[PDB]
């Protein structure tokens, strides 16, 4: 019982089933599934046909696409439902410029390491408000907000985070801001040169002192998360990771499987998706991040034009993970479990006819708690 | 009382103009904008003008444009009523985007259509079903409405 | 106060949220308590899709509501 026979075994199950490797019932997926698409069936004629029509446009045995989701997935095959719940309870180590803290964490034991990644979200935009209308339980969050004598944050939460700033030097922007579609703008207009007024200099500067300030407060929030797979070896440099991952309205864990970029991922070495990926947090140049952003995180195939254009990743990066040993007397115990609930709800020949079997039932389900539903005109 | 950007924008749209977009201010509202997008080479549009007009709201640049087509088009994120289902004018529109950058998605957005709900949206499900069917439809839609309508 | 958020699967958790907090800082909650990153998430409150920058004081949300959060999304 191996390392690689567990990976080889998770990605062939997902491969082939999809869904139905969560252990869901298809009754359970159908009964839910009619309560979103409830309002698009329609009211008039013979509603066998309108329900018909509305069960056979569902997608909701396609696998999910979360990337949160299919992580929480990958934790529970592989650690069994304790193990993943206490391996939740453990906190997120950050990424250093080379990722040196992460190479010491990888003992050649089988291990399971998740990676939670945070964008940046630094606020865009400011507010001249008096002080005596300003009520931050009330006011716009994550907002600048420029008083005649003090320079705020409004973070996420409530908080109010002084920037710094001398009551002089508030007096100063705040008298200059004077245009009236001003009082209200963004903070990092291209558009706007310091050379050219007086008052446009004043907004570049509190843009400068902004982007100065909100380096050493917490504005990072989870963008992408992921798995990663350590099989024990006979060490060497035999050594392999293989990274697991969906991607919100992008690809599954499944069409990840079957597009074998988890080992297009492989070969990369130990040391070398790892230096690449501790790369992707240090570098602020934006058209030579979206590169990496794409090479580890695109669908199979499409790592060239998954961060172009607007999806090019311009806002700084982080990366988090925790560790914790597999053992695969329990994971392939945990998978060959699921193997069986599939083989004895819905068997088959075919892994193929196996999933068309649940498609049906869950389907039929779908049906009766619809034209339930739909009694009520 | 236009804004000094949206006075900026105009005359960049005007000097470099996107290739195979127009963009062209109202002669009365210098926050309306007449867009005419060509259909892309290697794609059911091709040869065929398709015609958007554009919206500054007042918002902007807190907000996005507000955009929708007025040719008819068979498209999966396109509606009946012309409006385009994008990621820039729903949620995660930032004020660093601008006017170009919407266009270049729109024209980007002909050339690799996304997936979407089958659901409300016919087209949809037949370009994720029948997809060379669904072509098919798009090119006769791109000669009785998108040809000779400048 | 509580609040339900429910999934495809019929998994149901439970929050303490408040109707000043926002969407954000529900989703925020939500990823304290399934690991779900918030730009992965998007939440239906009967058929009303839930934008970033507003709050539970503009929903007409109050306590004790079930809220869905789709998992699968596909388009916008």
């Amino acid at each position: 019982k191996t390392g690689l026979h567990v990976h080889e075994k998770i990605k062939h199950m997902v491969k082939n089933y999809g869904t139905m490797i969560t252990g869901i019932p298809a009754e359970i997926l159908g009964q839910n599934e009619a309560e979103i698409s409830v309002g698009y069936v329609k009211k008039m004629g013979n509603m066998k046909e309108n329900i018909a029509e509305v069960v056979r446009k569902s997608e909701m045995t396609q696998p999910t696409n979360s990337a949160g989701k299919a992580s929480n997935e990958v934790c529970d095959l592989l650690l069994g439902t304790e193990g993943a719940s206490e391996f939740e309870k453990s906190s997120y180590q950050v990424l250093s410029g080379d990722g040196s803290n992460l190479k010491g964490s990888l003992p050649n034991k089988n291990l399971l390491v998740r990676v939670e990644m945070d964008r940046f979200n630094a606020p865009q935009k400011y507010q001249k408000i008096k002080r005596e209308e300003f009520n931050p339980e009330t006011a716009e969050k994550n907002k600048i907000y420029l008083l005649e004598d003090q320079l705020v944050y409004l973070d996420i939460f409530g908080k109010v985070i002084d920037l710094g700033q001398t009551s002089d030097t508030c007096h100063r922007l705040f008298n200059a801001i004077t245009t009236p579609f001003y009082q209200n703008y963004i903070l990092y207009d291209e558009y706007i040169d310091p050379e050219e007024s007086a008052e446009e200099a004043a907004m570049f500067e509190m843009g400068e002192i902004v982007k100065a300030k909100m380096k050493n407060i917490d504005c990072w929030t989870a963008t992408h998360s992921f798995t990663i797979f350590v099989p024990e070896s006979d060490s060497e440099d035999t050594r392999t990771l293989y990274p697991y991952q969906a991607y919100w309205t992008s690809h599954t864990l499944q069409q990840w499987f079957s597009g074998d970029k988890d080992e297009k991922l492989s070969r990369l070495g130990i040391d070398g998706y790892i230096e690449k990926l501790a790369l992707l947090g240090t570098t602020t140049d934006s058209k030579i991040r979206s590169s990496i952003y794409g090479e580890l995180f695109s669908p199979p195939g499409k790592e060239h034009v998954f961060c172009t254009g607007m999806n090019e990743k311009f806002s700084p990066l982080r990366v988090k993970f925790k560790v914790t040993e597999v053992n695969p007397e329990i994971a392939l115990q945990n998978l060959e479990e699921v193997q069986e609930f599939i083989d004895t709800n819905y068997p088959g020949e075919n892994a193929k006819d196996q999933c068309e079997l649940y498609k049906i039932k869950a389907q039929e389900a779908m049906t009766k708690q619809l034209e339930m539903r739909l009694l009520i005109e | 009382g236009l804004p000094r950007r949206i006075i900026k924008e105009t005359q960049r749209l005007l000097a470099e103009p996107v290739p195979g977009i127009k963009a062209e201010p109202d002669e009365s509202n210098a926050r309306y904008f007449h867009v005419v997008i060509a259909g892309p080479q290697d794609s059911p549009f091709e040869g065929g003008t398709f015609k958007l007009e554009l919206f500054l709201p007042e918002e902007y640049p807190m907000a996005a444009p507000k955009v929708r087509f007025m040719t008819k088009i068979y498209h999966p994120n396109v509606d009946k009523l012309g409006r385009i289902c994008l990621d820039i004018l729903k949620d995660k529109w930032s004020p660093a985007l601008q006017i170009r950058t919407v266009l270049l998605s729109i024209q980007a957005l002909l050339s690799a259509p996304n997936p979407d709900d089958p659901l409300a949206n016919d087209v949809a499900e037949q370009w994720k079903t029948n997809e060379a069917q669904a072509i098919e439809t798009a090119r006769a839609w791109t000669r009785l409405y998108a040809m000779n309508n400048i | 106060m509580q609040i339900f958020v429910k999934t495809l699967t019929g998994k149901t958790i439970t929050l303490e949220v408040e109707p000043s907090d926002t969407i954000e800082n529900v989703k925020a909650k939500i990823q304290d308590k399934e690991g779900i990153p918030p730009d992965q998430q998007r939440l239906i409150f009967a058929g009303k899709q839930l934008e970033d920058g507003r709050t539970l004081s503009d929903y007409n949300i109050q306590k004790e509501s079930t809220l869905h959060l789709v998992l699968r999304l596909r388009g916008c």
